[PDB]
């Protein structure tokens, strides 16, 4: 009679038969994932075909459904992520050319042409490990001119086309389709228009600048020892000598910066070694740590059909960290899992995604996972990091609690982690924006790389060892652009791992910086917590952030005061002649 | 008595009539309802809920005065691929009655709009299936539930017992109680039968 | 008779007090006097004088 009473039954309808489909379709790709071989390339491809046809069949037939009658504040807010549209919003005769610029960027991405090898660990150790002038940089010059080369005709198509989807789903450019995401629509107090995300971001960002200025000459200040003649202390740093081929990530530039050489970082390798691990213990310490926060254990079935170990060369296949999710109350993980510090703190970041999958577990399938897939990487980023904690490493069995904490062992432990959490913090806010002058319309297609540049010595401080043209193509090229992926995800990743962490702190008799910490022995920071991963997409972002913070937006505050040992010694070294850097310099 | 400590059941659980008293209580007439179902519903299969298993399937009444009995099965009616071999009602009309089922057919009407018969446009086939796998949770697993029903009527409870044995005790001042005839003294032995019937 | 002590009730086999088994379940309930109840479940005062 009504539309709340009969908007429900279709969605009943379509969950009892989406999960039969979606199971199906991710258990196909286990098989797929576990030994290489033609008889589960057929049963992956079949199985995925019918999951993409029955979600697109079920989406024009909800069309005629109204969304603006319910009155309910849950029922219409399910409908918006079932009644949307793809790239199949325009014609059919431009639909299946969108698709094939998608297929091959990518191609060329995984087939470096550069003579053979390709990227990683093709150019990927070549960027890190050189120590030469003439070697690396010919390495960063040969992939613009002819990967970028190949990718020019297919970057300027790839704005048009994604130009005409964004409008026809009743927003402005495709810059707010990535951003729609935070977006409460509906009618509510608490509501999040896309012209609130425009700021609260350039207000984080001018308070982060006195922070990336130190940050900024220390590197810069360390690379003269070996080049006294390309890079000025007043200078910048060319586009070559950052680590990686992008200058995203500063990971590899820490084996060159050590602040202090009498305690570094300890690695615990050897200590697994004694108390003998078969690449099983690692979980098992994993899961008595959540135990003592407040979160429930995991299931019967979840320490069974997972393969958390090395299969060897008799089941050869692959695996990545990247948490799976086949639904009826299935989880599985597919990881090799070796005798490795690296392994144990990534552990921890796969094992909250198993948690969180559970939290809506009774939740229907389109009320599963949050508003924003930015919460799902920052529980698994606030967990990972106490386990690396000096103070946590004494209460555990291996390690010897004879290395307590100093001065001297806080300053290489943040700036190992300043070289990837913040360290590309500023290249998102970057990346993101020259994006919006190119979705718009304010720059015609030769004028993309030309200011590309420009926002370089602006906002992150990278000149350029060869002037390049408007031919070669510097952004096409990377994994987040080129397969079409939404980068300013991980901006919010990195306010929102401070943010959360001062709250679990907070209960468990914490104060001041968040490097001492202790997470656990304290069954209070558990029950806040799991408030926030048990609401998914009924309830808005803004509702479940005030549940653990405390505040409707982000905030830096609790940013700064993790780097208080960091900022505090980075003054008195870089007050060496120059703090910041010029926006005319150049190395030639 | 032979069922709790069996130790080979989930939830043995009672109501009204106390698990300890009905070994030595009588019945009239004594039921039992097999269904299949899973985990979560087990929950809500109780004198005095709702849902839209306990109203559209089986309405249980508020004075039940029996048990429910469940077990967890894996090896008995489990297969890779979807079971297709049990249904069960999720949308209708009106609500069940107690000790009343529904086993006809019936297209279910969500709005306004006709239905002629078939599925379509706001009407739907309410008989799903469950989803019965080895590779999944714990909740998605078959559980056979066996409820009992205790009813008391006009005719005479000839469910009673078990009655307790002990031995036979003779030249000894004792009580002895004998169908019903309750006697204190020597069970001497006698030197004359009796008839077979009476 | 006045009883103090506080015990858990036990109902056929399984066994309770100490243990803690099956079929041991907490008897002492409360009862939940609250303003916004009726009339018959308002707490009363009932003193017996003998």
């Amino acid at each position: 009679s009504t539309i709340e009473e009969q908007a429900k039954t279709f969605l009943d309808k379509f969950n009892h038969e989406a999960e039969d489909l979606f199971y199906q379709s991710s258990l196909a790709s286990w098989n797929y994932n576990t030994n290489i071989t033609e008889e589960n390339v057929q049963n992956m491809n079949n199985a995925g075909d019918k999951w993409s046809a029955f979600l697109k069949e079920q989406s024009t037939l909800a069309q005629m459904y109204p969304l603006q009658e319910i009155q309910n504040l849950t029922v219409k807010l399910q409908l918006q992520a079932l009644q949307q549209n793809g790239s199949s919003v325009l014609s059919e005769d431009k639909s299946k050319r969108l698709n094939t610029i998608l297929n091959t960027m990518s191609t060329i991405y995984s087939t470096g042409k550069v003579c053979c090898l390709l990227l990683e660990p093709g150019l990927n150790e070549i960027m890190a490990n050189s120590l030469d002038y003439n070697e690396r940089l010919w390495a960063w010059e040969s992939w613009r001119s002819e990967v970028g080369k190949q990718l020019r005709p297919l970057y300027e198509e790839y704005v048009v086309l994604k130009n005409e989807m964004a409008r026809a789903n009743h927003y402005e450019d495709y810059g707010d389709y990535w951003r729609g995401d935070y977006e409460v629509n509906g009618v509510d107090g608490y509501d999040y228009s896309r012209g609130q995300l425009i700021e609260d971001v350039e207000h984080t960002f001018e308070e982060i600048k006195p922070l990336y200025e130190h940050l900024h000459a220390y590197v810069r200040a360390k690379l003269m020892n070996a080049y006294p003649s390309y890079i000025s202390p007043i200078g910048c740093l060319p586009a070559h000598l950052l680590g990686d081929m992008w200058g995203r990530f500063w990971t590899n530039l820490y084996s060159l910066t050590v602040p202090f050489g009498q305690k570094p970082n300890i690695d615990v390798t050897d200590a697994m070694v004694d108390q003998a691990w078969d690449a099983q213990r690692i979980f098992k310490e994993a899961e008595k740590f959540f135990v003592s926060v407040g979160l429930p254990n995991m299931t019967q079935g979840f320490w069974e059909n997972s393969m958390l170990t090395d299969p060897g060369n008799v089941q050869k296949a692959v695996c990545h960290p990247t948490a799976w999710d086949l639904g009826k109350g299935d989880f599985r993980i597919l990881m090799c899992t070796k005798v490795t510090m690296d392994d144990f703190l990534t552990a921890h970041h796969e094992m909250g995604h198993i948690q969180y999958d559970m939290a809506y577990a009774a939740q229907p399938f389109l009320l599963r996972n949050g508003a924003n897939e930015g919460f799902h990487e920052a529980v698994g980023e606030i967990m990972s990091l106490s386990a690396a904690t000096p103070k946590h490493l004494k209460s555990i069995g291996l390690l010897s609690p004879d290395f307590q904490e100093d001065n001297e062992t806080e300053i290489n432990f943040l700036l190992k982690q300043a070289l990837t959490i913040v360290g590309t913090l500023p290249f998102t806010y970057m990346l993101e924006k020259w994006r919006w002058m190119v979705f718009k319309g304010e720059i015609p297609k030769d004028q993309w790389m030309k200011k590309w540049w420009e926002m370089k010595r602006e906002i992150v401080g990278v000149v350029e060892p060869v002037p390049h043209d408007e031919t070669y193509c510097d952004p096409a090229s990377l994994f987040h652009v080129s397969n079409d992926y939404s980068f300013i995800r991980y901006y919010t990743r990195t306010l929102y791992q401070f943010q959360f962490q001062e709250a679990l702190c907070q209960a468990a008799k914490h104060e001041g910086p968040l490097h001492k910490c202790d997470i656990s022995n304290s069954t209070e920071a558990g029950q806040k917590l799991f408030n926030m991963l048990r609401l998914g997409k009924s309830e808005p972002w803004t509702l479940a952030l005030e549940n653990v913070v405390g505040a409707k937006n982000m905030n830096v505050r609790p940013l700064l005061n993790y780097f208080e040992p960091l900022f505090t010694w980075l003054k008195d070294q870089n007050k060496n002649s120059f703090v910041g850097w010029s926006t005319d310099w150049s190395p030639y | 008595s032979v069922l709790y400590n069996s130790a080979s059941f989930s939830t043995f659980k009672c109501y009204g009539v106390s698990p300890t008293k009905l070994n030595d209580l009588c019945f009239t007439n004594v039921y039992a309802d097999s269904f299949v179902i899973r985990g979560d519903e087990v929950r809500q299969i109780a004198p005095g809920q709702t849902g839209k298993i306990a109203d559209y399937n089986y309405k249980l009444p508020d004075d039940f005065t029996g048990c429910v009995i469940a077990w967890n099965s894996n090896n008995l009616d489990s297969k890779v691929g979807g079971n297709y071999n049990y249904l069960y009602r999720l949308f209708r009309k009106s609500n069940l009655k107690p000790f009343e089922r529904d086993i006809s057919t019936e297209i279910y009407q969500a709005g306004s709009t006709p239905c002629n018969g078939v599925e379509g446009f706001n009407c739907y086939f309410p008989l799903q299936s469950y989803g019965f796998q080895p590779t999944n949770g714990v909740g998605y697993q078959p559980y056979r539930v066996v409820v009992l029903s205790f009813e008391l009527l006009h005719a005479p409870a000839t469910v009673c017992g078990p009655k307790k044995s002990t031995n036979l005790v003779k030249n000894k001042c004792v009580n002895f109680n004998f169908n019903g005839l309750t006697g204190t003294g020597v069970l001497t032995e006698s030197n004359k039968k009796f008839l077979p019937f009476q």
